RNA sequence: UUCAAAUGAGAACUUUGAAGACUGAAGUGGGGAAAGGUUCCACGUCAACAGCAGUUGGACGUGGGUUAGUCGAUCCUAAGAGAUGGGGAAGCUCCGUUUCAAAGGCCUGAUUUUAUGCAGGCCACCAUCGAAAGGGAAUCCGGUUAAGAUUCCGGAACCUGGAUAUGGAUUCUUCACGGUAACGUAACUGAAUGUGGAGACGUCGGCGCGAGCCCUGGGAGGAGUUAUCUUUUCUUCUUAACAGCUUAUCACCCCGGAAUUGGUUUAUCCGGAGAUGGGGUCUUAUGGCUGGAAGAGGCCAGCACCUUUGCUGGCUCCGGUGCGCUUGUGACGGCCCGUGAAAAUCCACAGGAAGGAAUAGUUUUCAUGCCAGGUCGUACUGAUAACCGCAGCAGGUCUCCAAGGUGAACAGCCUCUAGUUGAUAGAAUAAUGUAGAUAAGGGAAGUCGGCAAAAUAGAUCCGUAACUUCGGGAUAAGGAUUGGCUCUAAGGGUCGGACGAUCAACUUAGAACUGGUACGGACAAGGGGAAUCUGACUGUCUAAUUAAAACAUAGCAUUGCGAUGGUCAGAAAGUGAUGUUGACGCAAU
RNA sequence: AUGGUGAACUAUGCCUGAAUAGGGUGAAGCCAGAGGAAACUCUGGUGGAGGCUCGUAGCGGUUCUGACGUGCAAAUCGAUC
């Protein structure tokens, strides 16, 4: 929030970089269930709480 | 019902008186050697406001008896005392105005302020804009001295206790009408959270016992019992008696 | 018809927001801030504005000569030359009387 | 043009104006501008003896 | 140019409050607003600020002493009855 | 950040030490009579100061250019 | 809103161009605080999402991006919060913050087994946390990016801590001279201790002055307009922090001794406690000159030529004006039963412990020089789409900069700079609607009730009742006037001894002429009057059915209380509010 | 009933800060003039007071018992105030 603290700013960036579509060679693992990261975020539809 | 506003009171809270601005505390010198036994000279280097007391204050700076240094009491200014006035306090100072002596040093019909209750204890009595107390008499059975107090009635106090001869500065405040409840709010905008006052016969039961309504009545007498509890002393208290008067004068 | 912006992330008109409007080798218009003035030095026992002595903000006064402090008189800072006279005089005529006091206590003692 | 000839003294008649007399040029003012010339022609009038520092102070109490 | 008839200062508070209450405040008004002999000084310049301090703005010596005028006359009277009692304990 | 006068001084400096650069140019003013005349400006870096000279008189000043320490890297217009 | 081009399978909706318009500097402009957290930027891109659409996006995918000794945090203390010796509590813990406490650490000599144990010694009711708006060490300009910059580049500086050497000053009269003084200075030893100062302080008003802005004259450029008129309209013509000299209202000093009292502010204060006058000393806020600094930046021109790029030349100057606007600030003045923070930090004086020279030492508050300056934040939105209201919600949420005309004006209306032209769209104009208007004659006969609507409205001049607490009522009421144009008269500054020279303002009154008798021509803008009930007044409340006659208030009266106290708090306490209090007080009605 | 969590909304005190076009009125204080035998009284200025006034922004929420009333909105919008 412009002038911001370490901590949240810290916080931030693991924010940043859980955010992303899930690599699509783990749809080719064996036995894989997964389809799709279910716990994408957006600034717009979720928000954080710090 | 509810706590009643009056009770609320003694959390503090909301309540504290607001002191910001306020110099330090009034008080005499401590009594010690010089006072006990002698007198000790100081100059009043400047008389000044305090906030939220009607009463000016004199900063009046003493030298150390015991260490190279200056020490600033601060005493209630007692009209007429001067910047610039020698402070002469203790036992063989003389009879002038400002000057501080104890109760056994001064001639009956002396008037005096700031007068200390016990020996030592800088100041209790007549403090206030205007106030004074009168020796009347006095009495070796005893250090002893009976003096009359602003409130008309008379206390017999130790003679070693000191007072400032004179009347306190800050003459005749109350005689000037405050006109406007914005003047008032200013009053206690540097005293403490006691205004306004809401009436509590518009009060609701619950916040008072008088807040019974339908008509806006007190319903008992308005005349409570010394012996009753928090939360039922509102009103005319242990009252001795009640209504107008033209009471005149005191305990004479 | 130029309009400007403070430099620093307080936006609020306090004491320390105080802005400048400059015109600037680039012809446009800039704002700066500027450090609130000072004020000069009061003598000691009369509160007049102490004569000679510069006028910085206090830590100002560690980064300059002491010729700027003072003045050269007893009491180069501290009180104001009329201030010092009137010291001067009253010690003087005191410890005169002081003499004279005794003298003349010491006159009458002999009287008894 | 128009500022032209409003020195001209032309477009403000008694449906030009908006303000009150007070609002346009305010009478303190007037005074001070009034007062000031008095007092400055008093001035060099003394600092040159065409009256004396007597009727001056007459005359300065008078304006 | 007479300018009021009885109000004076206290046309400051229109037609509020009412007669009385702008009638007494008047009087005090008037002495606090005062330009008062100086003891020290000679010069008529002990102005007030602040209830009880009154201060001469030529020498600028400061005195202690009515809320609303220099002097209480209550004051002035105990200034005597202390006189009056220290003449006595040094004769 | 200041300005020199002494043409004493001046040639002081142009040793001094930490003086290791100085610098040369040449303004095309004007007098107050309106003659286009040629004053040059001399400057040198000293070491949190620099002082520049003034010299109007193109004489005194195309000799001066001849009156460095030549072990002082100076830049020419 | 419209036309056209471009891109695309595809275009009312994307891009570029043109037109038409809006926001109108109280902004739909330019930044920030809270909050968000990548939304910023580039590329690719359209399944879902943007309640039509989509090639567009704040979406989807992929990457990039936030650079500091000087901007903040960090240090300080504020209301307050809260460890400790303790005291309560079965206990979770409650109380207390200098408090019933054995509560330390600074200098430096001894010692030259040593940088060190000790020998001198003063000083200390003393945790800490608590401000990105309070206090506070020091940075400016130009340039730069797809996105960062008071942070990078280039140049110019300053501070803080640490080092220190050369120069200079000082001295055989050891710790500087000069000036009557105010005091001057490139310096000119100063431990303990004490003291003074800065930090550091309300609000309103008029007046003085600066800065930027506004207006404007000549010229040197560029641009627009030119059927015809205009020596024309638009625009460019800049100067940072820092350094040197210089510069001030206030104030202070010397000479001198005043009634015929003078000096004197817009504002009536000052003078034998020394005015007026003559002559000096200070503060440097602020302006001027120069350095910084034209090499920068701005505006033009002539060449060059795939690109990157250039290249070479010019010009960037000299004034004026003021109840102007915003802001800064000075000396005054009004106001209070209101008199309008603290601490860190910096300086000084008093003091004189000490240390100091003659073949030599003293001093780093004087100039110069060397070295170092960490950590965290730094993108962007800041709102009719980046925050909160389930959302891209007509709601809500602190702040700064603010151009022309009309005009009293930060009003309304129109414009410039900048920014938008975004709110599904096409065709018709039934009823009934929502919002805006108008009605012959009558004029409240409508209705619970003039509800709704209408009428009045600026300004100048005249005029103005009962009553009244004498202040008001009162813009009471009631009247006349108001455009344009051409004139007349009055109102100022400066320079030379009752004139004369020169400069620069608008404003006020008056007169003539004129028109479809209009003229505060839009905009803006009180209807009035006679009474009853009622609360004195300004103020307050039922957020979302009640704004009142209710609550408050000043005023008045009553009650309690002298501290071993009154009222109140707590389970308890060596506990707490009033209390930094003391009857002109606090508490209760 | 017991044990817990909330003063981001709002009520009140405290601390530290910020904000409020343009006009009307013309209170103290001060200057001058006129009448008067005197005492005084009148006139004209000046000055700029007020929980003063017209009125924006601000804060508020009177009336239309307006619009909306499966809303823009679980309190909004318009005019009036
Ligand atoms: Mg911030
Ligand atoms: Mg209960
Ligand atoms: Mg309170
Ligand atoms: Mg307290
Ligand atoms: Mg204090
Ligand atoms: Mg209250
Ligand atoms: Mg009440
Ligand atoms: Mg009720
Ligand atoms: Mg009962
Ligand atoms: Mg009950
Ligand atoms: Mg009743
Ligand atoms: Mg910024
Ligand atoms: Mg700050
Ligand atoms: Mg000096
Ligand atoms: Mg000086
Ligand atoms: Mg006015
Ligand atoms: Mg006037
Ligand atoms: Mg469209
Ligand atoms: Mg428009
Ligand atoms: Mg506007
Ligand atoms: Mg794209
Ligand atoms: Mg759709
Ligand atoms: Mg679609
Ligand atoms: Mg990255
Ligand atoms: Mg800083
Ligand atoms: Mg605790
Ligand atoms: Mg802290
Ligand atoms: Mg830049
Ligand atoms: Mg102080
Ligand atoms: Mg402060
Ligand atoms: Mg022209
Ligand atoms: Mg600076
Ligand atoms: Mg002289
Ligand atoms: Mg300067
Ligand atoms: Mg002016
Ligand atoms: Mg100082
Ligand atoms: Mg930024
Ligand atoms: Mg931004
Ligand atoms: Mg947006
Ligand atoms: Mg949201
Ligand atoms: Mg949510
Ligand atoms: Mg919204
Ligand atoms: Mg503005
Ligand atoms: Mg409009
Ligand atoms: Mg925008
Ligand atoms: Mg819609
Ligand atoms: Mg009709
Ligand atoms: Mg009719
Ligand atoms: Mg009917
Ligand atoms: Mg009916
Ligand atoms: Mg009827
Ligand atoms: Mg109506
Ligand atoms: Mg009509
Ligand atoms: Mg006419
Ligand atoms: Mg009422
Ligand atoms: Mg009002
Ligand atoms: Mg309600
Ligand atoms: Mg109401
Ligand atoms: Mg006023
Ligand atoms: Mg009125
Ligand atoms: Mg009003
Ligand atoms: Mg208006
Ligand atoms: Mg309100
Ligand atoms: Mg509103
Ligand atoms: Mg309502
Ligand atoms: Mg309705
Ligand atoms: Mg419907
Ligand atoms: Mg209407
Ligand atoms: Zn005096």
């Amino acid at each position: 929030a412009a002038q911001k603290s370490f901590r949240i700013k810290q916080k931030m960036a693991k924010a940043k970089k859980q955010n992303r579509p899930l690599p699509q060679w783990i749809r080719l693992r064996t036995n894989n269930t997964i389809r799709y990261n279910a716990k994408r975020r957006n600034w717009r539809r979720t928000k954080m709480n710090i | 019902g509810r706590v009643i506003r009056n009770q609320r009171k003694g959390a503090g809270s909301i309540f504290t008186s607001h002191t910001r601005l306020r110099q330090g505390a009034a008080k005499l010198r401590t009594l010690d050697y010089a006072e006990r036994h002698g007198y000790i000279r100081g100059i009043v280097k400047q008389i000044v406001h305090d906030s939220g007391r009607g009463a000016p204050l004199a900063k009046v700076v003493f030298r150390d008896p015991y260490k190279y240094r200056l020490r600033e009491e601060i005493f209630i200014a007692n009209e007429g005392v001067h910047t610039g006035q020698f402070i002469y306090a203790g036992k063989k100072a003389s009879l002038n105005v400002g000057n501080v002596l104890p109760l056994g040093s001064v001639p009956e019909g002396t008037i005096v302020s700031n007068v200390e209750e016990k020996p030592g204890d800088r100041g209790a009595l007549a403090r206030a804009s205007g106030n004074y107390v009168i020796i009347i008499g006095h009495n070796p059975d005893e250090n002893k001295t009976r003096v009359r107090l602003p409130s008309g009635a008379k206390k017999v106090i130790s003679s070693d206790a000191r007072g400032v001869i004179g009347v306190i500065a800050g003459g005749g405040r109350v005689d000037k009408p405050l006109l406007k409840a914005g003047r008032a709010f200013h009053k206690y905008r540097l005293k403490r959270n006691s205004w306004p006052k809401t009436r509590g016969v518009a009060m609701n039961p619950v916040d008072h016992p008088h807040g019974g309504g339908n008509h806006q009545h007190i319903g008992k007498a308005s005349t409570i019992s010394r012996g009753a509890v928090s939360g039922q002393k509102a009103g005319l208290i242990a009252a001795r008696r009640t209504g107008l008067l033209r009471g005149s004068q005191k305990t004479q | 018809a130029q309009r400007v912006t403070f430099r620093r992330r307080n936006p609020y008109n306090t004491r320390s927001n105080k802005i400048k409007v400059v015109k600037t080798p680039g012809g446009i218009l800039r704002a700066q801030h500027v450090k609130k003035l000072a004020t000069r030095p009061k003598c000691g026992d009369c509160g007049s504005a102490l004569q000679g002595i510069s006028t910085l903000r206090p830590r100002q006064y560690a980064t300059v000569s002491k010729t700027h402090k003072t003045v050269s008189r007893a009491y180069g800072g501290s009180r104001c030359a009329n201030c010092v006279k009137e010291r001067i005089i009253r010690a003087f005529l005191i410890e005169e009387q002081k003499i004279v006091k005794k003298v003349v206590k010491e006159q009458t003692e002999a009287a008894k | 043009a128009h500022a032209q000839s409003k020195r001209e003294g032309r477009h403000s008649g008694y449906g030009k104006r908006k303000g009150t007399r007070e609002a346009r040029l305010p009478s303190q003012v007037v005074w001070i501008r009034r007062l000031r010339v008095l007092r400055r022609l008093l001035a060099k009038y003394r600092d040159a003896g065409k009256i004396d520092k007597h009727l001056y102070h007459v005359l300065y109490k008078e304006s | 140019a007479k300018r009021t008839k009885k109000v004076g200062i206290t046309g400051k508070y229109g037609v509020r409050y009412g007669s009385s209450l702008r009638r007494q405040v008047k009087k005090l008004e008037i002495q606090q607003h005062a330009r008062y002999d100086c003891s020290f000084c000679g010069k008529k310049t002990v102005k007030r600020g602040a209830a009880g301090i009154w201060t001469c703005s030529c020498c600028k010596k400061t005195v202690a002493g009515g809320a609303y005028t220099v002097s209480t006359a209550a004051a002035a009277t105990v200034r005597s009855t202390i006189r009056r009692l220290r003449e006595m304990v040094e004769a | 950040a200041r300005e020199i006068t002494d043409i004493k001084q001046f040639l002081e400096l142009t040793r001094r030490a930490d003086v290791k650069t100085a610098t040369v140019k040449i303004n095309k003013k004007l007098n107050k009579a309106g003659k286009p005349f040629r004053q040059t400006k001399f400057k040198v870096r000293g070491s949190s100061s620099l002082y520049t000279l003034v010299i109007n008189d193109a004489g005194k000043a195309k000799k001066l250019i001849q009156s460095l320490p030549p072990t002082l890297k100076v830049n020419r217009l």
